[PDB]
């Protein structure tokens, strides 16, 4: 089926089978605008799962296939290396659990 | 056939040419001692579209392999078109593009639509959308569902037996 | 060539760099499709051959009847190969993917047909028996002297259909899913496209294999210079031999 | 119809077997009765073979 | 049958019936000599034929 494959239940035909492909497909898409990393210390933060995302002021960080945004905290990401490699960086500050 | 003049130079001693089929090509003509070259005069395939008699008995000819920009035609009539497929004679060409109702080939294909009559038309591959990429814009879902899709496939057939002495020598002891 | 693997229980090799290898895939899909005419082939022109076959006209049916479902089946293969989105997607006018360069691989403007420069080494690769399928009988008759097969094989009843799909049009589905795939991902195939930069897409690609997507943002330089050597590699090797297809 | 397909080649099949018993195959008839009324066992067995 | 399903169907090729009927004879009018081949006087042994 198409979509990302949830599970199938089996039926019998005539001289064949058919199957009932449950799917989850999304279905809202919007807009945000994103970078691959942010410059918080001068050292690089990256979503150890999901992605960054902003709604034009903060930056949140939301799982890939459902606009779930999260405050951008130290056990949301990964830190690897300093801020000027990677293309595409930003400035933003990141929240640590006190 | 077609009796056509030829360039084939024959032997003193030949009478006739002969394909790699062994049918005869070329003949030296007996009154003039000339070469004529001898061709069929039935040549290029047809099709005939058409909808279900009970809608229409209408049709449309398709002939394959002729130039209609006389002809090698059964009719011409009205409504010619040269599609990439060939000639189609019978429906008249919109510049519409629908999904294939009846393909008649080399991208082409013909309906029964409105005075009803067959129509012929370029099919469509779909719905033409760009999507805005940019280097820095990412679209997320923010819902979603549930879709339930069916996929028949078959699995067997029909188990034939077949008794030789009964289909070849039906109830016959000498057969 | 013998290759002895070095094996011990405290002892582990590991990478330390890597190369972005494009390896090249060909696949047929279709072949002619074919019409036979029974009383053109087996009884030229001869009236008295024809009335004695017509009591053969189950067999001809039959045989006339699987060719049909062969034509049919090729048609249906290209479908279900080419046609998996029926969004025609087209690229954005700017190409910014992050220092990728696609240009080999995409539709160009300035040749009457959309094909790519690949797709135009790969249709140049392969000599095609009929290259079109009007061959008008003037034509088959004004050229009695060469010994043309096509003239020959349609003289007999022996025909071969064009496919349904041409080859612009495939083209034309080949750079939708260029497109869809290079500005949306994997995403355009399960459901509607959604736009994402082309960096962060390979990102996801790398950390799908079990690399961490770091290690492409400092090495998207090196990453981004191998794949257009490998595609520039790619073109030189199908512009030179002529057992690749 | 992917299924009714598979029903109605077989079927098909099985009609046209029945169909093509109607052919001489260059006999001088279809039908094996004919030929043994019409001719004694000399050469009803070529025209059976 | 009677009826026939929506769709295209290929039929025979494109038949052209001969306009007219031509003879090409080799230019010879002379008889040829059955009297001289049949009325013979004298016919030859079976040995020397
Ligand atoms: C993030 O913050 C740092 C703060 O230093 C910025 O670095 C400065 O950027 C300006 C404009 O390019 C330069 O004139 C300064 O020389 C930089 N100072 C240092 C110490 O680097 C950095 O540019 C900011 N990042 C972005 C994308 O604006
Ligand atoms: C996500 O989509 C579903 C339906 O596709 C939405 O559910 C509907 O919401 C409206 C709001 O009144 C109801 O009238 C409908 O009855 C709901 N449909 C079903 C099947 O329950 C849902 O609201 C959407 N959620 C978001 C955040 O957009
Ligand atoms: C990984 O391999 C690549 C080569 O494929 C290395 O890139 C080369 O590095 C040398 C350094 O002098 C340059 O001269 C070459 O021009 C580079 N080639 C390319 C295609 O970029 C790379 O340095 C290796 N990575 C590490 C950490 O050593
Ligand atoms: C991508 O590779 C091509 C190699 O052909 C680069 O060069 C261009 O190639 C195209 C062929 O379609 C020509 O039309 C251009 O004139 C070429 N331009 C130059 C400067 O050589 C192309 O530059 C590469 N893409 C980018 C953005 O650099
Ligand atoms: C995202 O931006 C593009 C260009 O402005 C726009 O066409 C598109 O509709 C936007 N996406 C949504 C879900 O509105
Ligand atoms: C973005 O989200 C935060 C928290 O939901 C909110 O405070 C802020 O007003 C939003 N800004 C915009 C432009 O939507
Ligand atoms: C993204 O594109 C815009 C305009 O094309 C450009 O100004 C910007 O510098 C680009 N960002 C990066 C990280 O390349
Ligand atoms: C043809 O159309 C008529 C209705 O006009 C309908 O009664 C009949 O069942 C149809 N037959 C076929 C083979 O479609
Ligand atoms: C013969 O058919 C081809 C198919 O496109 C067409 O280009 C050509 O114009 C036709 N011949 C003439 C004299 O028009
Ligand atoms: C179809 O489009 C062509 C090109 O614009 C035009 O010449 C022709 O008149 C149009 N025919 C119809 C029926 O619209
Ligand atoms: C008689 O024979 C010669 C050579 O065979 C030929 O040229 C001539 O045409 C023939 N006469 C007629 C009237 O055809
Ligand atoms: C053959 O001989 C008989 C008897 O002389 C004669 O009547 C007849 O005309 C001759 N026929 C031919 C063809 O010479």
């Amino acid at each position: 089926g198409k979509g990302y494959h949830l599970m199938s239940f089996p039926q019998s035909a005539p001289h064949g089978v058919v199957f009932l492909h449950v799917t989850y497909v999304p279905a809202q898409e919007k807009n945000f605008t994103t970078a691959p990393a942010i410059c918080h210390d001068g050292k690089a933060h990256f979503p150890r799962e999901g992605v960054f995302v902003s709604n034009g002021t903060h930056w949140f960080v939301t799982q890939r296939n459902f606009y779930e945004p999260q405050i951008i905290t130290t056990d949301n990401t990964f830190v690897s290396g300093n801020c000027d490699v990677v293309i595409g960086i930003v400035n933003n500050t990141v929240y640590d659990p006190l | 056939g077609v009796l056509t003049e030829s360039n084939k130079k024959f032997l003193p001693f030949q009478q006739f040419g002969r394909d790699i089929a062994d049918t005869t090509d070329a003949v030296r003509d007996p009154q003039t001692l000339e070469i004529l070259d001898i061709t069929p005069c039935s040549f290029g395939g047809v099709s005939v579209i058409t909808p279900g008699t009970n809608t229409s008995n209408q049709v449309a000819v398709l002939y394959q392999d002729v130039n209609c920009t006389t002809w090698r035609v059964y009719s011409t009539g009205s409504n010619v078109f040269q599609t990439r497929a060939g000639c189609l004679i019978g429906a008249e060409h919109v510049n519409n593009s629908y999904e294939c109702d009846i393909p008649i080939g080399a991208g082409i294909c013909a309906s029964y639509q409105t005075s009803q009559s067959i129509i012929a038309y370029t099919m469509s591959l779909g719905a033409e959308n760009s999507v805005a990429y940019s280097n820095n814009s990412i679209a997320i879902p923010t819902n979603f569902t549930i879709s339930v899709t069916t996929e028949i496939l078959p699995v067997s057939m029909t188990k034939t037996s077949v008794d030789c002495t009964m289909y070849i020598c039906g109830d016959s002891t000498e057969c | 060539a013998e290759n002895s693997v070095a094996y011990s229980n405290n002892s582990i090799a590991i990478p330390t760099n890597f190369t972005i290898s494009v390896t090249t895939e060909i696949l047929p899909v279709s072949m002619t499709k074919t019409s036979v005419d029974c009383t053109m082939y087996i009884c030229g022109d001869s009236t008295e051959c024809s009335n004695l076959l017509l009591q053969y006209g189950s067999f001809c049916t039959q045989l006339n009847r699987a060719l049909t479902g062969i034509a049919v089946e090729q048609d249906k293969n290209t479908q279900e190969v080419f046609a998996q989105v029926k969004q025609i997607y087209k690229t954005p006018p700017i190409k910014d993917f992050g220092g990728f360069n696609f240009s080999q691989i995409l539709p160009d403007p300035s040749k009457p047909s959309k094909r790519s420069f690949i797709e135009d080494l790969l249709f140049n690769k392969v000599t095609l028996a009929d290259a079109g399928f009007i061959k008008q009988y003037g034509d088959c008759l004004g050229d009695i002297a060469a010994r043309d097969l096509i003239c020959a094989q349609k003289f007999n009843g022996l025909t071969v259909l064009p496919p349904l799909l041409t080859d612009e049009m495939i083209a034309q589905y080949t750079s939708a899913l260029l497109a869809g795939t290079i500005t949306s991902g994997w995403t355009f195939g399960a459901g509607a496209a959604l736009q994402i930069p082309f960096a962060m897409q390979m990102a996801y690609r790398f950390n799908g294999i079990g690399v961490t997507q770091n290690v492409l943002y400092e090495n998207q330089k090196l990453i981004a210079n191998q794949f257009n050597s490998a595609i520039g590699k790619i073109q030189d090797s199908l512009s030179s031999t002529a057992s690749a297809l | 119809g992917k299924l009714q397909d598979v029903v109605n080649q077989n079927a098909q099949a099985l009609n046209t077997l029945v169909k093509q018993l109607s052919s001489n195959f260059g006999a001088i008839s279809s039908v094996l009765n004919d030929i043994l009324s019409r001719l004694d066992k000399c050469e009803a067995e070529v025209q059976i073979d | 049958s009677f009826t026939v399903e929506k769709g295209i169907y290929q039929t025979s090729n494109f038949r052209v019936q001969p306009t007219e009927s031509i003879v090409r004879f080799p230019n010879i009018t002379n008889l040829c000599p059955f009297g001289e081949v049949f009325n013979a006087t004298r016919f030859a042994s079976v040995y020397a034929w």
